[PDB]
């Protein structure tokens, strides 16, 4: 219970990360899936967000909130209405790779784990809404789910089970917010994807006004076998709060980067140094990371060295987790250009249709620009901080946040190299 | 085996692969449900 | 029964399920600001202004969307709301272009009123605005959309009263446009009501563009006579003359709305 | 670039475009994708499968895609705009995408952006003359690890460098559209100093079972 | 949108011939209760002051708003006709 990040093959819940043994049914099988399916389901549906509950597990996404809860909120009869459940892919904020190698090389683990989702709730079918970039990905998945009908896993008789489904792939069409809960309903209903207010909730209404629950692709392809495995072997792993295994995407000024599976809890430095070897110069030459993708401030290196990889740990950090895509700085490299194409980023995937990440995102980016040129004086400062106050929890969706966060990090941590390139430009 | 890369057939997909698959599946998949009506109008 | 008991800075006030903070506090007097929320239009919570904190709960809620849930106390004039407030109106007048005396919703325009009231004086923006391509509708609505503060209050209309379906969004960002993608002549019979509906001078009417301004105006409340509805209207005049036309409010005929001849 | 259209000669609602009759099975297979109701949550796909019969959106198919679906229009103009995945300009054989996002502006993607200008003759936003490559700077496209990457048509060349995208470039223009994938000793995500995380076999079924 | 300007009773008189001055175009006028107007409190306040001062006046009475039921949630129907197209 004490100082513990590293794990083996056994608990590798993507077996085939990489895509090394197959990804096709046969070779899928071999590796645990689909497996004890008809049992699960009819074992009951409270049983699984039983499991889900005893297994902590917080949502893989970028909000993580803890399922079981979130997924109960359907549990009740239907009121005249179907029932829906949509897989999240769009993949779409920085550094964030997961759920495409995923996607590819292993399919099916998806697909029966949607399954148990509806099944554990109450779905007529589901709606695996993809990213438009992903295309390939897209077909290897519709190729799986067809050898799936064929083989009498899903449709008029579900493995048996006396429960009906069906699962379809929509596709996206390229923007970042479509990754949101309610954006990704709007946009497979057939409009912008501009979130919804929240309430309503999903739960009571949501796709074609019908209840759903949104949910990220690893957060249900580990949910057949934690019902196959139990919470309690789940829960073994990672702080009380926020167990089990995760994956894990690195980025930049590393020497391998890669996609890893690994132990919740685990320090970013063992993460860094066991896989992805060191950073470019080593420990000394690291600058910053990023844990999260991009809405996530930054970690100075002063709490690189003592600190998990976890919700609570980041979070007394002044920081957060969110989908795990740790990207790295090492001293050869303008921190504020990066953080100013952060921003940029986010002022071109806005929306539009809530003022604060209409008006102060275009704002901050313009300022940052100015801050990388230095054409900017440091009574600007606490300005734009208070516009990213502004901004955070005054918005519908939370990509103002996204937006305000990395502005925070570095106002927080990096303040005095806006200063020293504001005397540069004035003194020149 | 783990020696190497095995999702091969990406490398030889048209365009119009993802939609024939849909039209392929159309016929598994169960009839639908019905808001009692044609359109919002 | 089926009431709620709900607190207004206070001050209880019983109310039914489904309706909202501004409908609970207007019955108390206060009304919240706004520039989205109409009340004959669906609900779109596009301009975050209508943010009140409640008593301690960590955030604010659009009061024009938030259904009011029992044991709530609606905190108006609070720090955090007036903060909230403040910003929003930033963020409007951001982009805003210095056209208030062109402008010929001038003494007539929310957005002054409301950044008197419920907003700072002073702007903290050193950046270059934007400026957005201009709309031919028709010889009615004059269009200037370097000024719209992308509320939907307008494309809202066109398809629930109006029954059009010809007026959106393009794009997104701050470059998205309201109005067509395309040159298409907005020409229905309930299309000057528009004027009414956009609180900015976005689109004003062609008319009474440039003749006179609202303090100038007396107004006398007439009816019509071109058709036999009995709308109810209001004749604004300016020393002598006929300026305007414009709608009253009665619930029974006239919901705020009137045809384009009358107009 | 601009969200609102102006009929030139080209692009006008006569404009000539009328799906094939193969494209209306894969169509109506679309809006069996959704219930009977709410038929016009297939605009994307089928405003996709438009852009992917002619290359490029015109009016003529954003209005065409309406009649199918009995939506406005407008609505579509709207989901046209919005999406940036479609193309309302007329564009090459080879769309072209560089991400220049940290993740990847951190490992040289300018570099690669500069190689990818000089070897075609052109700006950024432009096309050539020859109407056979284009180019455009963009955001994220979720292979952030393989840090510097393109998109050519709906395939990845990810882990590149300069030689490898000059050879891919003039591979294109001979016609044999290469493989896509790293262009480096990977071929996938996994770490390119070997194996690190998983390298013995995976287990079978039945491993681990709970009770049941 | 604002309401503030009602919430008082007034009390206006009947208009009367203004007419063009033949000089430059002014508005002019013969009555002195053009520009005439006051406030109340209430409405039998203003009967009163009326009565008192002798003239003859017409009521016009309060016109209220009707209460209104709001939902975000029908923007989002299954079966309904409020299931709007636009966001
Ligand atoms: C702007 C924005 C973009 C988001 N994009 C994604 C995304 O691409 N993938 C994802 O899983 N979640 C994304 N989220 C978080 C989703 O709300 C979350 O994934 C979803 O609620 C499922 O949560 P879960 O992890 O419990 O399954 C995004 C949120 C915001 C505000
Ligand atoms: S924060 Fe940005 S993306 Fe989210 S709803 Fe508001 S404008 Fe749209
Ligand atoms: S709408 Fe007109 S009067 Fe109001 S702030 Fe804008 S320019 Fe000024
Ligand atoms: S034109 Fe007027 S009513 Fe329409 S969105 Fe803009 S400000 Fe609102
Ligand atoms: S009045 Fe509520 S967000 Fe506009
Ligand atoms: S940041 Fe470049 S592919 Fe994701």
């Amino acid at each position: 219970k004490t100082s513990f990040g590293s794990l083996k093959d056994e608990d590798r819940i993507f077996t085939n990360l990489y895509g090394r043994h197959d990804w096709r049914l046969k070779g899928a099988l071999r590796r645990g899936d689909w497996y004890k399916t008809k049992e699960i389901l009819l074992k009951g549906p409270d049983w699984i967000l039983g499991e889900m509950k005893t297994s902590g597990l917080r949502g893989r996404g970028g909000a993580g909130f803890p399922t079981g809860l979130k997924w109960s909120f359907m549990n009740k009869p239907s009121d005249g209405r179907p029932k829906y459940l949509v897989v999240n892919a769009d993949e779409g904020e920085p550094g964030t790779c997961k759920d495409r190698e995923i996607m590819r090389h292993d399919p099916h683990k998806l697909v029966e784990g949607c399954l148990v989702g509806g099944r554990a709730m109450g779905a007529r079918a589901a709606y695996i809404y993809i990213r438009g970039e992903f295309y390939n990905e897209a077909s290897n998945l519709q190729v799986a789910i067809r050898e799936a009908y064929e083989a009498g896993l899903i449709g008029k008789n579900a493995c048996g089970s006396d429960y009906d489904f069906d699962v379809f792939v929509v596709r996206g069409a390229g923007a970042y917010i479509c990754g949101e809960e309610t954006a990704l309903i709007e946009s497979i209903e057939g409009k912008q994807g501009k979130p919804r207010l929240k309430p309503p909730f999903p739960a009571d209404v949501g796709v074609f006004g019908c209840p759903t629950t949104v949910a990220n692709v690893e957060t249900v392809a580990v949910s057949p076998t934690i019902c196959r495995r139990g919470g309690t072997w789940f829960a073994g792993f990672g702080r009380e709060r926020n167990s089990g295994t995760k994956l894990f995407n690195i980025s930049g000024h590393v020497n391998h980067p890669c996609t890893v599976e690994e132990e919740m809890s685990v320090p970013l430095k063992e993460l860094i140094e066991k896989h992805a070897g060191g950073v470019t110069g080593g420990w000394d030459n690291l600058l910053a990371v990023i844990p999260g993708g991009s809405s996530t401030p930054l970690i100075p290196k002063s709490v690189c060295e003592t600190v998990l990889m976890d919700f609570d740990a980041l979070v007394q950090a002044q920081t957060g987790l969110g989908t795990a895509a740790v990207i790295v700085m090492d001293r050869s490299t303008d921190i504020v250009k990066a953080i100013a194409r952060l921003i940029e980023f986010y002022k071109h995937e806005s929306c539009g249709q809530c003022t604060p990440c209409r008006e102060g995102v275009d704002w901050m980016n313009k300022v940052m620009a100015r801050f990388v040129k230095g054409d900017a004086r440091p009574a600007e400062i606490d300005s734009l901080w208070e516009i990213s106050k502004q901004i955070e929890g005054h918005t519908i969706c939370a990509l103002g946040d996204g937006a305000a966060w990395p502005v925070q990090g570095l106002i927080r941590h990096f303040r005095p190299e806006l200063e020293d390139r504001m005397q540069r430009f004035a003194q020149q | 085996d783990t020696t190497t890369y095995k999702n091969l057939q990406h490398h030889d997909y048209n365009t119009y692969t993802f939609l024939d698959l849909n039209l392929d599946l159309s016929k598994f998949r169960l009839p639908q449900p019905s808001s009692g009506r044609e359109s919002p109008r | 029964s089926n009431l709620i008991e709900v607190f207004v800075d206070g001050q209880s006030v019983m109310v039914e399920p489904g309706t909202t903070v501004l409908q609970a506090c207007e019955k108390v007097g206060m009304q919240i600001p706004r520039f989205c929320y109409h009340e004959r239009l669906s609900v779109a919570g596009n301009c975050r202004m209508c943010l009140v904190e409640i008593e301690k709960a960590p955030k604010v809620v659009a009061a024009c969307a938030m259904p009011v849930m029992k044991g709530w106390n609606i905190l108006t004039n609070s720090e955090k709301s007036k903060k909230a407030r403040e910003g929003v109106m930033e963020f409007l007048l951001a982009n805003h272009p210095l056209d208030c005396p062109i402008c010929d919703q001038g003494g007539e325009c929310d957005l002054q009123d409301q950044s008197m009231m419920f907003g700072s004086d002073r702007s903290r923006f050193l950046e270059g605005k934007r400026a957005v391509e201009d709309k031919n509708i028709g010889p009615l609505v004059k269009t200037i959309m370097t000024r719209c503060i992308q509320c939907t209050r307008c494309i809202r209309f066109a398809s629930e009263i109006a029954g059009v379906d010809d007026l959106g969004t393009t794009g997104r960002g701050n470059d998205m446009q309201v109005g067509t993608y395309i040159e298409k002549m907005f020409m229905s019979e309930l299309s000057g009501n528009v004027i009414d509906i956009c609180p900015v001078g976005a689109l004003t009417s062609k008319p009474y563009a440039f003749t006179a301004r609202p303090w100038e105006t007396r107004k006398t409340e007439s009816i019509d006579v071109m058709d036999a509805v009995g709308s109810n209207i209001v004749v604004s005049t300016r020393t002598g003359e006929v300026m305007r036309i414009l709608p009253r409010m009665h619930e029974d005929i006239n919901e705020e709305w009137i045809s384009d001849k009358t107009r | 670039a601009l969200f609102v259209h102006r009929d030139t000669p080209e692009n006008n609602p006569d404009t000539p475009f009328d799906f094939t009759p193969e494209n209306y099975k894969r169509i109506e297979a679309i809006v069996k994708n959704y219930p009977e109701g709410h038929q016009a949550a297939a605009v994307l796909p089928v405003l996709d499968l438009a852009q992917r019969q002619n290359g490029w959106l015109p009016i003529s198919a954003m209005n065409k895609v309406a009649e199918v679906l009995q939506v406005p229009p407008m609505r579509v103009y709207e989901v046209a705009t919005f999406y940036t995945m479609y193309n309302r300009k007329p564009v090459g054989k080879y769309h072209i995408q560089v991400c220049t996002t940290t993740p990847c502006m951190l490992r040289d993607s300018d570099s690669i952006l500069e190689t990818l200008q000089r070897k075609l003759g052109i700006k950024v936003g432009e096309t050539t003359p020859d109407k056979l490559f284009t180019l455009i700077e963009v955001e994220c496209l979720g292979a952030c690890v393989n840090a510097p990457m393109v998109q050519i048509n709906d395939n990845y060349y990810e882990d590149l460098t300069p030689k490898d995208i000059e050879e891919i470039i003039d591979e294109l223009k001979a016609g044999k559209v290469p493989k896509p994938g790293p262009r480096s000793g990977r071929f996938c995500c996994e770490p390119a100093g070997g194996l690190t995380s998983l390298t013995e076999p995976p287990k079978g079924p039945g491993f681990g079972v709970q009770a049941g | 949108s604002g309401v503030n300007n009602t919430k008082k009773w007034k009390m206006e008189f009947d208009t009367r011939e203004r007419w063009e001055n033949p000089l430059m175009g002014w508005a002019s006028t013969a009555d002195p209760l053009s520009n005439m107007v006051l406030t109340f409190s209430a409405k039998e306040d203003a009967i009163a002051f009326a009565e008192k001062n002798g003239w003859s006046y017409d009521v016009e009475e309060k016109k209220v708003p009707k209460p209104k039921s709001k939902s975000y949630g029908a923007n989002f129907s299954w079966n309904k006709r409020t299931r709007v197209s636009t966001k």
